């Protein structure tokens, strides 16, 4: 009824970060394999003849 | 008092207990009639009826 007679509501930011789940991942590293690459032929450049 | 409560639940219920206390105190302070805090002190008010 008078100046300064209120009730205090509080609010908090919510997101993947503030909940810490932004860093959640369930994957597992595969075994990495490869083979030598055959670099084929040529390609033109801007170097004028 | 239930043993079927975890201590975290004890604290949780403490929260609402404290909220009840806060609201009771707020009403106590803020209720008023014509500039009289009917709950703020121990008072005697005489009404002239003669």
């Amino acid at each position: 009824a008078n100046d300064g007679e209120t009730i205090d509501i509080d609010l908090k930011q919510i997101n993947s970060q503030t909940l810490g789940l932004d860093t959640l991942n369930v994957q597992q590293k595969y075994k990495v394999s490869d083979t030598a690459a055959t670099v084929t032929g040529y390609a033109d450049t801007t170097i004028a003849l | 008092a239930n043993s079927t409560n975890s201590q975290s639940d004890l604290d949780s219920i403490q929260a609402e207990i404290t909220q009840r206390l806060n609201e009771i105190d707020r009403v106590s302070g803020q209720t008023q009639f014509n500039g009289v805090k009917v709950l703020a002190q121990d008072n005697t008010l005489t009404i002239q009826v003669g």
